[PDB]
């Protein structure tokens, strides 16, 4: 008995060497390998496989190598590869990447991914399931920011703020400890996973380093409380001894120092570098040049990405309207000609293409917009494959190797970054169950449904009156994983080592799992998955020209782009 | 009024159409939710009316076509359902492959 | 009488700023090849390294400028600035880590300034 | 170098002299001090001066006189002056008023208002800020009051109710130990300050009592449950041995009594007598009387407030509907014609104007508009501005006087009437920091932000999805200290001395911060700030012509508001 | 725009009120909160309109008539009330039998 | 539809703009709220008609003059911003004392 691959696809979803269009982008995936047995696939449903005596085993309690949740013919799109599995979730972690069902019956059945009377399926067949994305630059400013954050496939929020308070409007800081204790209470109402940066300023230690003791998972530096030499070198002094991360917004207007006084106060030691293009801060005209060190992490912000006609009209205006800028005051107009550059916005299309700027984040409400990350990677992505081809790396007619270097930028290298790789960031065994399933028509544009911790947290769903959830309207909303106590269970609080040796946690009552920030002192470029290059990059400081080892980068922007009308609304 | 929460969304569904319609008559190809908007209201605005199920299951393939919507429109939509009070109480109306 | 919501009706005069601080007038240059802006409470001995001027002139010191205003060199620029004295206790900590106790030390500042490679120390 | 007051009073807001106008009012504030340092006023930003080494203190853990949150240059308008400070916060108490910022440099910083590592900055440049206000005739009859409530500059609410019950829409009354018990638990959920009042009525003093012992915060006699002679005296023997505070709402029917047999019962005891105009309820015709008494601590209403050309036929329509009274019924007519008064309301403006009236108050969901209080508090000082001229004590030709006169009627005077001033109802040192931002242009309309226990709780905020917060739509949305258990920590639960002593917080599992209420029942009318005029009011019991020292109190309505349609979209 | 709560739920009327006329238009006989949608709507349009409290108490009693809603509706509504902001500030409007 | 969070707010928006535009052709001088969804209302629809940003930058001061608004409102409305779809993703319009 065959099957042709057509009606194989309908049914199970696309399997070895079949093809997925990205939404309605250009790019296309391809399945490179697939954990199944042809003809003991797992499914659910009336006369399905997944039923007792058959491919649900009726012996086992659940401790006995049995799931709580199979995501049953997933395709799966990570940094460790583009394949076709059945998913395993067990205690919130995902415990089995293979094949699920019953080994009574089924061949090739993974030893710990047994379907028993403990165990909920979710049918993943004909959806694209990634890791949750992993956003490293929000503004905590306007709750109503989560939902917008879960409806684009984000799952994890690094940042900081009290709300719509100046300091936090501008910048990624919840400071001092008692800042930092009332934003992680407020935290235990998030229905997403949190960790909160301290202020990254100072000339002492120990007021930079109690915000660390009393729970932040990281220190930001940013101009606008100073970035100078001395708040950059006690910031890294304290993260070194702490393992915690550093994020930079260096001094745009060089007012202590130029770019090479910065790498000099950070002498060698690891930083995460926000925004690393410079339209949303940094040393003005060359920031960007930072994404050559093998000690920077670097990251873009969203707006910038990818270069469009519209583009520098709108950063060139907000930027004016955010700092007050008047355009017959000489000096605003020069500020904000040295910050906003087509030169930089156009090589850091190429750059995030060549694996240079290894991060994609949002700079959510600040300058930067919440729901956007993935869909603006993937847009990054359909362009560059538009202008500059396949990357010669590709085989088969597949952007699986594109597709891997894109994922990785809102998925594993924040994670890496941050220092919570261990629990999240990815789709492997040991990880957290913080998934995401995508039809293949909205990929990277609206989530169906985001699980949470193995708890599904929010879906696009109908209307909750009808005999059955897809009539209209389908929206966005928050599900059972949201509500009352398993807000709890389903989202990380990630924290710095000594906070929780200290019983920070008990002694606030957060009630969330407590996840360790850990590891990312003695990381650099080299760790960021399919993003890895150093390189010396060179920023013409009269013409704004950009050169990586001496060759020219010039690009054009698009007057349109995929992954837009065809699906908003607004 | 006393309205029930599906009273309160099915409302803003309602509101989509009349924004949809805007942008229909002034010349634009419709996107997907503005076209999923425009057949949803319709089924209800039917139902309202005292049609049958049966006769929005027909109706509803010819409220849009092709040449109304963008490019892939059509293929986007593999059906629209809508609940809606008929004379005879809320039924579901599934219209499918709406968009030839 | 045409209302404007909230509208101010400001009293007659002017603000003086710093009013009573002595005022000292210096000619600073960017040796640079980028624009370096400064803002108005920098310690102004401790400004950029390219920034050429008698660096003594900075100690105890920050542009006599109204409160979060700046001023712009671009790269190549020379101009006259004037300053105003620092107040409360006359101390400066961490900016370039040149002070790091009370403005008086003014050898010790010009020391480190002048290994740093601070341009402008005579 | 010189400014000059117009780019001054742009840049930093206005200065000692500037006057501002309040919304569309004819009504001017005038700043009468500044604490500033002129050349070293705290901004926050790019190159501003809250920068470390700078305006930022990079020494200072934050036990050393560091604050949590600086408010920049606001414009304070309070009972205690109309003048020009930063105000410092920490651990959720105004800890400072004057100058904030950094000692190494700066002039003039007050010694406990340092900007260091754990500062939050708020820029209220340009902004008027308040205290919260404290609305003392509240029905907790819907939930959704609550956001109504806060977006029009409110942050305490006392009164009493169970939801929709007849009882609750009729009377500010929670009846009884258990009903007490479960509104202190719903109270755990709603993010505004609160206190509850039991049922002033009983003939035995037991059953009175054991409310207060449960946990209630004061009393309320209401006709509808039988304001008799016994029910008045029973509740203010409670309220004399347990410091709480009695509100009446007296026998409009003289039923049992007229007036003077009210006031015997009350028998020189303290007493907040509510809607003192008569048409919210009391002795007919002539129970605004009681406002000239020297133990009465008088509030208005918020719909008669002030006196319109549609105030009568809405009134007399709104009796009619709530008490099912027939239009052909001659002893229904009679009865409403009774209670509603163009010759009280008219004299309720006069009476406001004089300090004869000390409080505003709402009557929230049972006659009266939950968002509407601050609101109707200006329209009516601007209503008296336009018919009586300036204040006699007014200079500078600015409306000062009148502006702190009206200012207590909904802040410090109800504090004080409720036995709450230790912690709430005005901006001082030592205060729960619960301040509300305004835009002068928005002043006692919308709210801009509402600060609860030095955390933002509410505000005026745009797109959750945008670049930056201030695109549309700007709407009134819940903020960070609303959302998980920060919702504790930044709102008070005031409950009376006997039931914090039994230990009633720890018995129910209430996190809120408990308030004490205490020293209401040896204060007068002698205590209302500004508002403390004591005098013989005459009502004609045939004409209900008002008179004060013999003299006749007329007025006219207005046709017009300001603070209405120029605002509102409904 | 800064919509406070109350601004943001009597949108909802308004737009009941373009459903309820749109289906009045097309010749249906109105239902219970089609009909209330109108009336309540009209008010605070008349309210905008700066109108007085009475002449709304008048006005509201002549918007629909009986052979415009469906049987039993006038003796389900015995009254209809809103609160809109007049010139004067927000009032309460009461119509009394607006459906005789 | 798929209606994510800004989508729903955003419908708002557009309602606003249609109630401040009946209000309008009745003859109503607009007031703040009204003139800033009418505004915004236009910003969104030019984006989703394709124009540029820097083509609604310039329009947005045409949509409404002194004489259509109350007394003030020109004055209290600094800029107004809105986020909309163009053909290149969401970008940014502000536009600048849109009333003069
Ligand atoms: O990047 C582009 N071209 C290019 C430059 C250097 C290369 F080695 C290869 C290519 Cl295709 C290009 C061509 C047209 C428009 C935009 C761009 Se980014
Ligand atoms: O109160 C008014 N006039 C007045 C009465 C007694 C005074 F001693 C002073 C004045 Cl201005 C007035 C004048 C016109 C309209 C309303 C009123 Se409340
Ligand atoms: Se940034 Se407004
Ligand atoms: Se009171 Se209805
Ligand atoms: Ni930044
Ligand atoms: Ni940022
Ligand atoms: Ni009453
Ligand atoms: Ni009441
Ligand atoms: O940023
Ligand atoms: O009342």
């Amino acid at each position: 008995m065959k099957i042709n691959r057509q009606q194989y696809a309908e049914s199970y979803g696309p399997t070895v060497g079949d093809q997925v269009r990205l939404a309605d982008t250009d790019l296309w995936i391809e399945v490179e390998k697939d954990y199944t047995t042809y003809g003991d696939e797992a499914n659910f449903g009336g006369g399905k496989v997944l039923r007792e005596g058959m491919g649900e085993n009726g012996t086992y309690t659940r401790t006995e190598n049995v799931l709580d949740l199979l995501l049953t013919n997933a395709l799966i799109l990570d940094y460790t590869g583009i394949y076709k599995a059945d998913i395993g979730v067990k205690d919130g972690y995902i415990v089995g990447i293979g094949k699920g069902g019953n080994p009574d019956i089924m061949d090739g059945v993974t030893p710990n991914m047994i379907v028993g009377t403990a165990t909920e399926v979710i049918a993943a067949e004909g959806k694209i399931v990634t890791a949750g994305g992993i956003d490293t630059h929000v503004h905590f400013i306007n709750p109503d920011q989560v939902d917008v954050a879960l409806a684009n496939g984000i799952t994890t929020l690094f940042g900081g703020g009290t709300g719509p308070a100046e300091g936090s409007k501008a910048t990624t800081v919840t400071p001092g400890p008692w800042n930092i204790e009332k934003m992680l209470k407020s935290t235990e109402g998030l229905p997403i996973n949190v960790g909160i940066l301290g202020k990254g300023h100072g000339s002492s230690i120990a007021p930079i380093m109690e915000q660390i003791d009393a729970g932040a998972a990281g220190l930001k530096i940013h101009e606008d409380w100073g970035a100078t030499p001395a708040s950059i070198d006690r910031s890294l002094t304290v993260a070194d001894e702490a393992d915690v991360q550093v994020a930079i917004h260096s001094d745009t207007l060089n007012e202590a120092g130029f770019l090479e006084d910065t790498l000099r106060a950070i002498n060698g030691r690891v930083i995460h570098s926000f925004h690393v293009e410079g339209a949303g801060g940094g040393h003005a005209p060359d920031i960007m040049a930072m994404a050559g060190h093998p000690n920077v992490l670097p990251s873009s912000t969203n707006p910038t990405r990818p270069f469009t006609v519209n583009t520098i009209d709108e950063h060139l205006d907000m930027l004016m309207v955010c700092h007050h800028l008047k355009q017959n005051i000489p000096e605003d107009v020069a500020f904000a000609d040295s910050r906003i550059r087509p030169e930089t916005i156009a090589a850091e299309d190429i750059l995030h293409d060549l694996g240079i700027i290894s991060m994609m984040s949002t700079d959510a409400l600040a300058m930067g917009r919440a729901g956007e990350m993935v869909l603006r990677t993937w847009q990054t992505a359909d362009k560059m494959k538009k202008q500059r081809g396949p990357l010669a790396e590709e085989k088969n007619g597949s952007d699986n190797f594109r597709a891997k270097r894109y994922v990785s930028k809102y998925t594993i290298n924040p994670a890496i970054a941050q220092g919570i790789a261990h629990e999240v960031g990815s789709i492997e065994e040991g990880k957290f169950a913080d998934l995401v399933l995508w039809e293949p028509k909205f990929f990277g544009v609206k989530a169906d449904r985001v699980i949470k911790g193995g708890i599904i947290a929010y879906a696009q769903i109908g209307d909750p009156s009808a005999s059955i959830p897809t009539p209209q309207p389908v929206m966005g909303r928050r599900m059972y994983g949201t509500v009352g106590d398993l807000i709890h269970d389903t989202n990380i609080t990630f924290m710095s080592k000594s906070s929780i040796q200290q019983g920070v946690p008990a002694k606030l009552g957060l009630k969330r799992r407590i996840g360790t920030v850990k590891n990312c002192r003695n990381i650099g470029k080299k760790d960021m998955k399919w993003n890895d290059v150093t390189t010396d990059i060179d920023i013409n400081p009269e013409t704004y020209e950009v050169k990586v080892d001496g060759e020219v980068l010039t690009c054009e922007p698009v007057k349109e782009l995929p992954m837009a009308q065809r699906y908003f609304l607004f | 009024m006393h309205l029930n929460p599906a009273e309160k969304e099915k409302l803003q569904i309602f509101l989509a159409s009349e924004l949809a319609l805007k942008r229909k008559a002034r010349g634009l190809k419709l996107n997907y939710p503005e076209a999923v908007a425009i057949i949803t209201s319709f089924i209800m605005e039917g139902a309202r009316d005292g049609k049958t199920v049966a006769m929005l299951m027909e109706e509803g393939k010819h409220v849009l076509t092709r040449d109304d919507v963008m490019e892939g429109v059509p293929e986007m939509i593999d059906d629209i359902q809508a609940e809606a009070t008929f004379p005879d109480g809320t039924k579901l109306v599934t219209v499918h492959n709406p968009i030839s | 009488n045409y209302i404007v919501p909230g509208e101010y009706r400001v009293a007659e005069g002017e603000i003086e700023i710093n009013a009573g601080r002595e005022k000292t007038t210096i000619r600073v240059s960017n040796t640079g090849d980028r624009p370096i802006q400064v803002g108005s409470h920098i310690h102004f001995v401790e400004v950029n390294k390219e920034l050429l001027f008698d660096r003594a002139e900075g100690i105890g010191r920050r542009l006599n400028i109204p409160s979060g205003t700046a001023a712009r060199f671009e790269p190549g620029e020379e101009m006259e600035v004037e300053l105003t004295e620092l107040g409360g206790n006359r101390e400066v900590f961490g900016i370039s880590d040149l002070t790091n106790g009370s403005v008086d030390n003014k050898e010790l500042i010009l020391q480190r300034a002048k290994e740093l490679g601070y341009k402008g120390v005579e």
